[PDB]
């Protein structure tokens, strides 16, 4: 199966999940932000029009001092409100003065919300928290804002399974960590997976006998 | 698991025999974008190339033709082994 689809990778999570944006509707979002923050600049949100509850949209302004559209997630206090930016995928807590009313002209029922969270195949995500943090730091450097190309491999409890590839045909992303000892392969037994999963093993054979990160020891 | 065992015995008997009229409720097999067919419920019929079913082991919702449908064979329906997703 292959169909790769470009997309912009716009935040990598610590659990080594990601989120993209579908390269296509680009544009719609660049018009969208714009329109939005014009608007926001001529009418400021007033406190407290704004009344935070898990669930609900909302505008919020994030550390380059612009305002994004972004959820409701848990409610700590008015000074500890998480939220989750929709277009982007990075969270944030912030105090209820840095989160507005999202008007309905810029709702997601105008344009969706644009990032898409996925995992990758055939890898296994390190268990312990510096492996892991090892893993994400690589991803972030690499692809983190940039545009790839996606190709969906199978259905997941969460996300789906996808492998990626890097712009100027470099490769697969996720089988690049494997070579470089930083993830284990996740033997996978679907047939259509079975000349994949070989290709990976084999990567991993070779990160193992150079003992890079995982197999430093 | 259970479920992998099922989804093996399930592709076998799809490619030996490759496939439906989409109603609300009903269960059938949708072919998901990575080109592999999965258990699935129709949740909503918005029209003929926009049919809406919820993928009833994974979870994930999905707007498909009803092209990419086609029968659930009693030997893989829910009695055979439950949703292994909450709808």
């Amino acid at each position: 199966s292959a169909s790769y689809k470009p997309v912009f990778v716009t935040e990598i999570t610590d659990d080594l999940h990601f989120y993209v944006q579908d390269v296509e509707t680009g544009t719609q979002f660049e018009k969208l932000m714009e329109n939005m923050r014009n608007d926001i600049a001529s009418h400021p949100p007033v406190e407290g029009s704004y009344a935070p509850r898990r669930g609900e949209f909302c505008i919020a302004k994030f550390v380059d001092g612009e305002w994004y559209r972004a959820r409701v997630e848990k409610v700590e206090s008015p000074a500890k409100i998480h939220v989750f930016y929709i277009d982007y995928g990075n969270r944030e807590v912030l105090p209820s003065t840095r989160l507005g009313t999202l008007s309905p002209a810029f709702s997601t029922r105008v344009l969706p919300a644009q990032a898409t969270e996925y995992a990758f195949a055939f890898i296994q995500v390190p268990q312990d928290d510096d492996a892991r943090t090892d893993a994400v730091d690589s991803v972030v450097r690499d692809i983190q804002n940039t545009q790839c190309l996606l190709n969906v491999e199978h259905l997941s409890a969460g996300c789906p399974h996808v492998t990626l590839q890097f712009a100027d045909s470099k490769g697969d992303v996720g089988l690049g960590l494997v070579k470089e000892g930083l993830v284990m392969v996740e033997v996978r037994k679907e047939k259509q997976f079975q000349k994949v999963i070989t290709e990976y093993l084999n990567a991993q054979e070779s990160a193992k006998s150079a003992r890079l990160n995982l197999w430093r020891y | 698991t259970q479920f992998e065992k099922l989804m093996e015995n399930m592709r076998n008997d799809i490619a030996s025999h490759p496939p439906y009229a989409p109603r609300r409720g009903e269960f059938c097999i949708a072919k998901f974008v990575d080109g592999e067919w999965y258990r699935a419920r129709v949740e909503k019929v918005e029209s003929p190339a926009k049919i809406h079913v919820f993928y009833i082991d994974y979870g994930n919702r999905e707007v498909l033709p009803s092209t990419r449908l086609g029968t659930l064979s009693p030997a893989f329906s829910t009695r055979v082994l439950p949703a292994q997703a909450t709808e």
